[PDB]
């Protein structure tokens, strides 16, 4: 029983290996490829700076 | 120094029978076996004799390596080593024909060492170097034909159980340390005399010893691996059942008649436990 | 000097590695097994031989070394078990030249005076480690070795910030050891510090949540067991604790010596009890790993000398039995051809010695008195019993898993009705045995000796808790 | 007067081509280069100020590095235009103007001067060098727009276009922001980064080593100029790495992987910001600049257009030298021991940590961790059976380069007690 936990304990962790293989995706998908979305995505970083400068 | 002579014979001697011990003809190992236990009921019968004996030595700090032979430790001594050697060469005897007379006899020799080392203690590491040692030569014998599956499992079955017992006794030798900081049964039974200090620890510290004692002297419930030793050779039954093992749950509270002296609870659940 | 024996096993594994040829290496090891004996033999004291050299001057980072009463025997235990695994070895990938470069390091490891230094040798034993994993075999090599590696990586990183957050806000003015225990850190400073050492150090201990690297690791690697046998001897947490995590921080320690003691605890409990249920080599002796560290951490986690010099020496010894029964283990596969428990039985009668060798090397395994585990088992239940007497219960229900996984894994192994039959023993296996046999009755047998250098160290860093 | 050599050895050449052929003006534009960074290790320790333009130990370490990476990145492309050099010597001289004043207007000017001609390198002119050298043009312009807007605020705020300027509240704020956006985005760290993975994918593989060593270099030269508050660069650290490490795991393509991969590392380096030591951050970009440089010649060597991950596979066995240097370039790159790379890293760490910024810190050092994953996703895929993949094996000129470029690599993460020393004033 204890051995089986265990077993699952090591798949559990592959599973936060996978989440950020996921979420490293979401962001990869971030990225479309059309020059726009680049653009907006662009202006939008910015403003989000200066608004963290005050 | 020649107090550690007796148990160093069957351990040299063992050493021989395992090591070669099929270097030799088939009187042999028994012969050699024989010899070194016949001199060290001899040879330690000369030092108590003699008034008694003592040995002290480097070990772990704290718990130096002590042996003292003294009238409570003589008479087990002569017991053991004598009828241990009559046992010698009954094995002799009803081995023959069958290989592995080495592993036998050297097994034989090893075994009385460690019931020397056992019997003769000054300090309750020693005595558990005795314990956990004595449970392996066991082990050993009661697997000495190895070929058959039914002896086998027995051997692990006691090695186990009695490990539950060994691990009481390391348990209750971890509270006398804490509590005193001795761990040497003479200066621990010296400084055991007078008002002590709370008692429930030391109940319970004696409890777990006995919890060992009864793994080791096969009473309830622990009581199951005896039985099914016997699996080994009759003469290896011999030792352990009479001469041997069992004896030494009685002596641990024999050794520790100073410490059960002053608990009346336990030593009503002792006689309780006897009868049953 | 301290350096010389620190170099010796990393420039013959490099010999091995592109130079030829094989055997070299093994005279290497155990060129590196007589002057690390050599310097074990002749200590003077904490200095020994001293060294400090400019590594980044400004930056503070100076080559720092000796041979504590600690580093000592290290050098003596993993020139010893990497030697047997260099001679009866077998993995001979060429790589047994990865083996001598990861014993030099680890040797390197232990005698760092100074912190970022410890840091730098502690982060570079992973390759060989990863590399006789993964090009010297295994099918599921890869996966394997990124578990291994990223769980070291994740909890390495973040320490340095730690080792800097140890110099920088104690205002040590160097990485050396000696001054940053001169400058303690005060409270949720020490900490967050304390902290950050504490997971690097669990991963690598290993703790029982955090152990699921350690079956994957020792399956993969070359069947013979001798990149095993030196990961083994990579098993260092404790030691790290004890030398730097606890003494630099210890006010965190203070609060979190219950949970530790816990750990500890059922991770004895949990690994010796798991082990049962494992049905091949590699995975038990795992699980007993496991439960042995368990043990070694609950002594050091008590305070208390006595449970601390119990749970430095298990250490010390049982990289060498564990490195053993992983290269005796490698040495009936390539007889055999199978690591698997079930299958083969006879042995016994067919193998004239070995249940002889392997029989000793798991009695010093459940910690059978007279032979190396029991000294540091026992001092360890004396230390756990004073400061959480419950958890050195709960991890002595230990000595009773570890007895059933041992003898029925020999049993099984060993005593049953003849097979085909087996090879004897090789000439190296028979230098191996031997040797084996001498270290684990020498450390069993006079538990005094050894360890009279881990004395002073285990009570001083125990008040070091106190006031 | 490095400075002279350069603008020299363009504008001559310029006209030279007509009458050369194009191997000639190769050997002469390689020649030029190499004689700059000479008299760049004959001024170590002479630092000199002339205009706007100043050249001091900073000046000197970042375009010694820009110097050495536009000779390798020189050193592959054969093709029989005399231009396709031309241009990188023009790039050159604009990082070196770059990285070598603090005047914004000057820096402007110099943005254009680097920027410019490496729009043009972009140009293999496969179908996506197209679109990748859209992108950065279009990109390129809008930051050059911010950039200019920017000088403009700090001569606003205060007055003068000079860098130093005692600065108010938050107009100040806003124009050290403005001039943070372009000098950010030249850098490739995050948010900004949404080119980094189309154009090194897009443009071919030499070209890329060009821009990701030397350009990288320059931007953080002139970006310790910059007066850069924590709270900001907390921001930009994160983002960069998280970003970086976490798309690049999604990366099935080693350039593009690569891209991320250095979007975490820019992360990284905007750690050595907080004290902008620059002993530290020269150190550390001198590891990361020989072992991706290294990288990308191997890249090279492998396919001018395009690279999958396994092509890297095999590597080993088909030329050794090459995977081993391959192997040590990704673990500088991942920042461990005992690497150049991981003094780089630690030197930046130990800046940042110096500066008192931990949660910082520690996000970079756990998604640093993050990036082990695709560091020894190709490191190690060097030993893996080879499948059928292109390889051109080099000159003498590639081999001893590559091999060259490790060897000084580890050589530091031994004994950065020999060049450590003076990365300073130039002892």
């Amino acid at each position: 029983a204890l051995f089986y936990g265990d077993r699952g304990l090591l798949s559990g962790y592959f599973g936060l290996g996978g989440a950020a293989r996921s979420l490293g995706q979401g962001l990869a998908r971030l990225q479309t490829g059309y020059l726009r979305v680049y653009a907006l995505l662009f202006v939008l970083g910015a403003l989000l700076l200066l608004g963290v400068m005050r | 120094m020649a107090l550690l002579g007796t148990i160093l014979l069957p351990l040299l001697g063992f050493a021989l029978l395992g090591l070669f011990g099929k270097r030799m003809r088939e009187p042999l190992p028994g012969v050699l076996a024989s010899g070194l236990v016949l001199a060290s009921f001899l040879l330690g019968a000369g030092l108590l004799l003699s008034g008694g004996a003592r040995f002290q030595a480097e070990w772990l700090p704290g718990i130096p390596f002590s042996l003292l032979l003294d009238n409570l430790s003589g008479f087990m001594l002569l017991i053991v080593t004598g009828v241990g050697f009559l046992i010698h060469v009954y094995a002799i005897g009803y081995m023959g024909g069958d290989p592995g007379y080495s592993r036998f006899f050297a097994y034989f020799n090893l075994f009385i060492a460690m019931m020397l080392t056992l019997v003769l203690a000054d300090s309750y590491p020693v005595m558990f170097i005795g314990w956990e040692g004595v449970g392996l030569a066991s082990f050993l014998l009661i697997g000495f034909w190895y070929k058959n599956p039914q002896y086998a499992d027995s051997a692990r079955k006691a090695f186990i159980v009695n490990r539950i017992g060994d691990l009481g006794f390391m348990l209750g030798m971890a509270i006398l340390w804490a509590l005193y900081g001795t761990l040497s049964i003479s200066e621990l039974k010296e400084a055991m005399e007078g008002p002590l200090k709370n008692p429930d620890l030391l109940a319970l510290a004696g409890l777990l010893l006995f919890l060992g004692a009864v793994g080791k002297s096969a009473q309830i419930p622990l009581m199951v691996w005896l039985p099914d030793a016997m699996a080994g050779p009759t003469p290896v039954s011999a030792l352990i059942h009479a001469a041997t093992m069992v004896t030494a749950g009685v002596y641990l509270i024999a050794r520790s008649s100073f410490l059960y002296s002053v608990l009346p609870d336990v030593s009503y659940a002792i006689a309780v436990v006897g009868l049953l | 000097m301290v350096v010389l024996a620190v170099l010796l096993p990393v420039v013959f594994g490099a010999l091995l590695l592109l130079g030829l040829p094989r055997a070299l290496g093994v005279l290497g090891a155990g060129l590196s097994f007589l002057l690390n004996l050599y310097l074990f033999l002749t200590h003077p004291g904490g200095v020994a031989h001293a060294f400090q050299a400019p590594l980044l001057p400004g930056a503070g980072v100076y080559w720092a070394f000796g041979l504590d009463g600690l580093s000592a025997l290290f050098f003596l235990t993993i020139a010893l078990t990497v030697f047997l695994g260099a001679l009866v070895a077998r993995v001979e990938g060429r790589f047994l030249g990865l083996a001598l470069l990861m014993e030099g390091l680890l040797l390197g490891l232990f005698a760092a005076r100074d912190l970022l230094v410890f840091y730098v040798f502690f982060e570079a034993a992973l390759i060989p480690a990863l590399l006789m994993l993964y090009l010297y075999g295994g099918e599921g090599r890869t996966r394997a070795l990124y578990t291994f590696v990223l769980f070291t990586l994740v909890g390495s990183l973040p320490m340095l910030a730690a080792v800097l957050g140890a110099r920088l806000l104690s205002g040590s003015p160097t990485f050396l050891l000696e001054d940053l225990l001169a400058h303690p850190l005060q409270e949720e400073a020490a900490f967050w510090v304390f902290l950050g050492f504490a997971l690097a150090f669990a991963i690598k201990t290993p703790l029982f949540p955090l152990h699921a690297w350690l079956p994957p690791f020792h399956q993969e690697n070359h069947p013979s067991g001798l990149a095993d046998a030196l990961g083994t001897l990579y098993k260092v947490g404790v030691f790290a604790f004890f030398r730097f995590a606890i003494p630099l921080a210890p006010e965190g320690f203070a609060q979190a010596q219950g949970l530790l003691l816990f750990l500890a605890a059922l991770s004895a409990l949990y690994g010796a009890w798991v082990a049962f249920a494992a049905k091949d080599f590699k995975t038990l002796l795992a699980y007993a790993g496991l439960s042995h560290m368990g043990v070694a951490a609950l002594g050091v986690f008590s305070g208390t000398p006595e449970g601390a010099m119990g749970g430095l020496y298990l250490l010390a010894a049982s990289g060498v039995y564990t490195g053993g029964l992983f290269l005796l283990a490698g040495r009936l596969y390539e007889r055999t051809g199978t690591l698997e428990i079930g299958r083969y039985r006879g042995l016994a009668q067919s193998a004239p010695g070995l249940a002889a060798l392997a029989l000793i090397l798991f009695l010093a395994m459940v910690g059978l008195p007279g032979l190396s585990g029991f000294p540091g088992e026992f001092l360890t239940l004396l230390g756990a019993y004073k400061a959480s007497p419950w958890l050195a219960a709960l991890a002595f229900l230990s000595v009773i898993a570890s007895a059933a996984y041992a003898l029925t894994a020999f049993q099984k192994t060993f005593w049953e009705e003849g097979g085909s039959g087996v090879k004897d023993l090789a000439g190296a296996e028979w230098g191996f045995a031997l040797l084996s046999v001498l270290a684990l009755l020498l450390m069993g047998v006079f538990p005094g000796y050894f360890a009279r250098g881990l004395h002073p160290l285990a009570e001083a860093f125990a008040k070091l808790l106190g006031g | 007067m490095t400075l002279a050599i350069l603008a020299v050895f363009s504008v001559a050449l310029t006209l030279l081509g007509f009458v050369l052929p194009p191997q000639g003006v190769k050997r002469a534009t390689l020649l030029g280069l190499a004689l700059a960074l000479a008299s760049l290790l004959l001024t170590w320790g002479k630092p000199f100020a002339f205009g706007p333009y100043a050249v001091d130990g900073v000046s000197q370490v970042f375009t010694l590095l820009a110097l050495l990476g536009a000779l390798w990145t020189v050193g592959l492309v054969r093709s029989g235009r005399f231009e396709f050099y031309l241009l990188v010597l023009y790039a050159a001289l604009g990082m070196h103007l770059l990285a070598s004043t603090r005047h914004l207007l000057l820096m402007l000017v110099a943005l254009e001067a680097l920027s410019l001609p490496l729009y043009a390198l972009a140009t293999w002119r496969r179908g996506q060098g197209l679109e990748a050298a859209l992108k950065y043009f279009l990109l390129g312009a809008l930051a050059a727009a911010f950039f200019l807007y920017g000088a403009a605020l700090f001569y606003g705020a205060t007055g003068s276009l000079v860098l130093g300027a005692p600065g108010e509240g938050p107009l100040y704020a806003l124009a050290l922001g403005l001039l943070l956006v372009g000098l950010g985005f030249k850098a490739a760290l995050a948010p900004f980064h949404f080119w980094t993975p189309d154009v090194y994918q897009g443009s071919p593989t030499p070209v890329v080593l060009f821009m990701a060593t030397s350009v990288k270099a320059a931007a953080f030269a002139a970006l310790l100029r910059v007066a850069a508050p924590p709270e900001a660069l907390a921001l930009l650290v994160a983002l960069s790495v998280v970003v970086g490490n976490l798309a690049a795991l999604a990366q099935k393509e080693a350039k593009r992987l690569l891209a991320y991969s250095s979007i975490a590392h820019a992360g990284y380096m905007a750690l050595a910001l907080y004290t902008g030591n620059a002993q530290a951050l020269g150190f550390y970009l001198l590891t990361y600049v020989l072992a991706t440089g290294l990288a990308f010649a191997v890249l090279s060597q492998i396919s001018p257009d395009r690279v999958p991950l396994e092509a890297l596979r095999g590597l080993y066995r088909k030329d050794p030298l090459l995977g081993l240097a391959f192997l040590v370039a990704m673990l500088s790159l991942l920042g461990l021991p005992p690497l150049a790379g991981f003094w780089g890293k630690y030197l930046a760490f130990a800046e940042a940590a110096r500066a008192g910024a931990w949660g910082v810190l520690v996000l970079a050092l756990v998604t640093s961790a993050v990036s082990a994953y695709y560091y020894l996703g190709l490191g190690l895929a060097v030993f893996a059976r080879p499948e059928e993949t292109p390889f051109r094996p080099g000159p003498p000129w590639a081999r001893a380069a590559v091999v060259a470029a490790g060897v000084l690599l580890l050589a530091l993460g031994l004994l950065p007690g020999l060049v450590l020393p003076a990365l300073a004033a130039g002892g």
